[PDB]
């Protein structure tokens, strides 16, 4: 069950006396017209709470009156609870008998206790506090006597507006309309520069250890997602930058250095790491950056085979990325340290040149007639897409107006060029008759069209709502634009 | 991050069982989701670890062919389900503080509740 | 399966072989607590989580040290290594000592 | 609250919760004495071109 | 970025023309010198 506040919930905002004159607010209000929860039961809470009845428990408990957490000692029943910057306020009025009828509620106590409540109970209506603006009318005395919720109706956001609870016949800017975007779409060029991956993970002939290959990658993308998911990796780890992360960053270049050691040897290519490998045949940096692939290659390598080498005996330690002996002799059955593994590293190198190797970029659908976010090939921009009838050079990528503000852009995968309007906006007006004669309105949209906008009549001068289109001209009353007028009859008439 | 695993549950004897175990934390560092049972009175036995990229897993020998792991990467879940005993089946991250990714060298930080599954 | 004393009243205890521990990877350690699952308090050799403990390595065995008699922390302590021997990768819990 | 002027008797009447008072251009207009709860208008010290 | 514009024309003669961008090369290297060839 739920009942109609029509004009209630309205409390003095602060301490400060205001005599004969209206004030804007802003300040967790009951809306007008709202609906209150009507109880004949546990309650949330929120930014506040407006409660009326015909104790309570938010552990903060009020106990007619006694008020413990810290504590405190001290027909239609009205009250509002608020809590701000630790301090529980209560605002109460006691009145003869929701109703109609204005009034606003006197500050009851201010309790210090510096604790959070999301939960009440009641121990019979119930509302909402938020954040809005009303603006509150003082008599001689010091009392609210009236108010207005500025985002009730346009007509209240004409009062507002004008500072007054009365409003002259006239048209009246009062806020303004902005369409905003729906979507967000990216768009890019489709990619078929991958980097030669294939040579450095599906090769047959590797380099052994002792004098290990590689191989320089450039002018490429490096799809990232093929290596990770791979069927067959046993390891896989990068040292500086995390997997997910590889497809937002791009590199001035990568090298890929490839070796055959044997499974349990594969802990040695690590940055840190000492051994026979880390020392004599393949030394790792402390300051590496990259990653590092290795997987079970037995089914290509391993003989019923003294092919690879690695060494015993350096008389000097090497150092990073340098190129006595023996052979691995590997053997189609032992255990999984030693076999044969196949080994990639993946450095990634950063200077001062323009970067060369980055991840795949993937785009969105296109679309078209409606606002959206935007990038076309790294361009940003907001608004809405449509078919262009300009013709671009075969190298242009997008085009500017005279104010330099693109005004088109081509589409990165099929060439198509699209236009780029604005997303409408402008001003909100109000046409009103006198407050004294009636206290209904028309809305123009200022150059809207109507059928974006969410007794229609399109003009020139916008779109405007709630007056009719008569066949009848007339001696002007309040002016809208572009010849056309309005007044009021018995309704409002354009 | 935080990984919840299913309630108990008796299967009758030579059936099949499916434990569900969902990485509802974060999932931004995990790779590779292990598997542990623990029979009562008994010390822990690794029966196998999927790595969630690639949807390859390993499994302990002992248990081969009776053990399936399934990685759904849509729900962020891994599925250990046995065909054909009374232990606690634990799921866990591997994780690494050298490196991202997953390894041989790596470790269980981050352990589930545990599913029992009995006869 | 890694070797470890039933009980300890100090340091636990872990034996392997040239396959697991001597063959220089990680030794990590956990302590269970009864009723649920086992909480890691060494990571490589030697690194620990927020929340005492060290350890080390030497040949093929390795060992946890902790210090003091804290509390009551009666846990069920395990080492855990990568073997590298079989038909392919597998984890190794140790038997697991009762402190 | 602070402010500087020459405090005079007020005819006005502050609700029972008010403690002070301000103008069009919310500027302090009056106060309470909150010792004994009279009115008091704050005037400007005179000020002026010579 | 070194950047290659081109454009062939049949006949310095008069006449203006301006000339469409051909190729931008990420090369990252300072030239000073050039010879033809
Ligand atoms: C209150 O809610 C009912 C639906 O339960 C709805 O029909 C009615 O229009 C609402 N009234 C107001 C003022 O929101
Ligand atoms: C609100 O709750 C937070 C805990 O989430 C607490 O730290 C904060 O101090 C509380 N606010 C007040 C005024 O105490
Ligand atoms: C203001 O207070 C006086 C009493 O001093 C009372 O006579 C008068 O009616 C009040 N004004 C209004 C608008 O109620
Ligand atoms: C290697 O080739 C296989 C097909 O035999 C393919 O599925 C796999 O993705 C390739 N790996 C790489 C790095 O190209
Ligand atoms: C986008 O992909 C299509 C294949 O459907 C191809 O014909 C087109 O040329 C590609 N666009 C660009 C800019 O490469
Ligand atoms: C304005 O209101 C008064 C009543 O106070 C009424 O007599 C007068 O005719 C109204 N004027 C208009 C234009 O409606
Ligand atoms: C409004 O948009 C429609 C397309 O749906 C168009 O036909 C009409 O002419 C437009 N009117 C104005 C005033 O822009
Ligand atoms: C105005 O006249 C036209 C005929 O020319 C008619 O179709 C239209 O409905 C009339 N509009 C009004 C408001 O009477
Ligand atoms: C100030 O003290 C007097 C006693 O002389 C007392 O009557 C009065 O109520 C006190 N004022 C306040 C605001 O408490
Ligand atoms: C220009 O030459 C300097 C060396 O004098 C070098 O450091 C700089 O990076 C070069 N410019 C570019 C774009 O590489």
């Amino acid at each position: 069950a739920y009942t109609n506040s029509f004009t209630r919930g309205v409390y003095y905002p602060d301490k400060v006396f205001r005599s004969s004159v209206l004030h804007s607010t802003q300040d967790l209000f009951l809306p007008f017209f709202s609906n209150v929860t009507w109880f004949h039961p546990v309650l949330p809470f929120n930014d506040g709470v407006y409660f009326a009845s015909t104790g309570w428990i938010f552990s903060l408990l009020i106990v007619n009156v006694v008020i413990k957490v810290f504590e405190y000692v001290s027909n239609l029943r009205e009250f509002v609870f608020k809590n701000i910057d630790g301090y529980f306020k209560i605002y109460s009025k006691h009145t003869p008998i929701l109703p109609q009828g204005f009034s606003a509620l006197e500050p009851l106590v201010d309790l210090p206790i510096g604790i959070n409540i999301t939960r009440f109970q009641t121990l019979y209506y119930v509302g909402y506090l938020q954040p809005r603006t009303f603006l509150l009318k003082y008599n001689e005395n010091g009392t609210i006597t009236d108010a207005v919720d500025c985002a009730l109706d346009p007509l209240s956001e004409t009062k507002c507006t004008l500072k007054s609870f009365t409003v002259e016949k006239g048209i009246y800017q009062t806020s303004n309309f902005r369409v905003q975007p729906t979507e967000s779409i990216v768009r890019f060029p489709n990619i078929t520069n991958l980097c030669p991956f294939g040579e450095v993970f599906n090769a047959t002939r590797f380099a052994s250890v002792y004098a290990w290959n590689r191989k320089r990658i450039s002018n490429c993308v490096a799809d990232y997602s093929v290596l990770y998911n791979s069927a067959s990796f046993s390891t896989f780890k990068c040292y500086g930058v995390s997997p997910t992360k590889l497809n937002d960053l791009c590199f001035t270049n990568v090298y890929a250095d490839s070796f055959v050691i044997r499974g349990d040897e594969v802990r040695q290519i690590a940055p840190g790491q000492t051994g026979k490998i880390a020392d004599y045949n393949y030394k790792l940096p402390d300051d590496f950056t990259g990653c590092v692939i290795a997987w079970n290659s037995n089914n290509l390598d391993s003989k019923v085979n003294y092919n690879y080498l690695y060494r015993l005996f350096r008389k000097s330690n090497l150092k990073p990325f340098e190129r006595p002996l023996q052979s691995y002799g590997f053997q189609p059955t032992n255990g999984v340290g030693y076999q044969p593994y196949r080994v990639v590293v993946l450095s990634f190198e950063l200077l001062h040149a323009p970067a060369t190797v980055c991840g795949p970029k993937k785009s969105t659908n296109l679309v078209k007639n409606k606002c959206v976010n935007f990038n076309f090939n790294g361009l940003t921009g907001t608004g809405v897409l449509t078919e262009s009838n300009k013709k671009f050079l075969p190298f242009q990528q997008f085009g500017r107006d005279i104010a330099d503000t693109t005004d088109a852009v081509r589409d990165p995968q099929t060439l198509e060029i699209l236009d780029i309007t604005p997303c409408s906006f402008g001003g909100v007006s109000v046409i009103t008759p006198g407050t004294n004669t009636s206290n209904q309105v028309a809305v123009l949209y200022q150059d809207v069209n109507c059928t974006e906008v969410p007794n229609v009549f399109q003009t020139r001068a916008g779109c405007l709502i709630g007056a009719e289109h008569v066949n009848n001209s007339y001696e002007c009353d309040i002016p809208i634009g572009a010849g056309i007028c309005a007044s009021y009859q018995q309704s409002i008439i354009a | 991050v935080q990984l919840v695993q299913s309630g108990a549950e008796v299967k009758k004897p030579g059936s099949s069982v499916k434990v569900s175990c969902k990485a509802s934390g974060g999932i931004f560092n995990t790779y590779t989701i292990s598997w542990v049972r623990q029979a009562p009175g008994q010390g822990l036995e690794w029966m196998g670890r999927i790595i969630l990229m690639s949807g390859m897993a390993n499994y302990a020998q002992k248990i081969q062919g009776r053990v399936t792991i399934t990685a759904d990467k849509s729900t962020s879940t891994a599925y250990m389900e046995l065909t054909s005993d009374t232990a606690v089946y634990y799921c866990a991250r591997g994780f690494n503080g050298n490196y991202y990714g997953w390894g041989d060298d790596d470790a269980f930080d981050i352990w589930g509740q545990g599913t029992l599954v009995t006869v | 399966v890694l070797t470890q004393p039933p009980s300890v009243s100090v340091t636990i205890s872990c034996t392997g072989s040239n396959s697991n521990i001597g063959a220089g990877y990680d030794v990590h350690w956990y302590q269970q607590l009864p009723g649920t699952a086992p909480k890691l308090l060494i990571c490589g050799n030697s690194n620990r989580p927020s929340g005492r403990f060290s350890g080390s390595k030497s040949g093929t065995s390795a060992s946890l040290a902790i210090t003091g008699l804290q509390a009551e922390d009666e846990a069920d302590y395990y080492c855990q290594s990568y073997d590298s021997s079989l038909s392919g990768p597998n984890w190794v819990f140790g038997g697991g000592t009762k402190l």
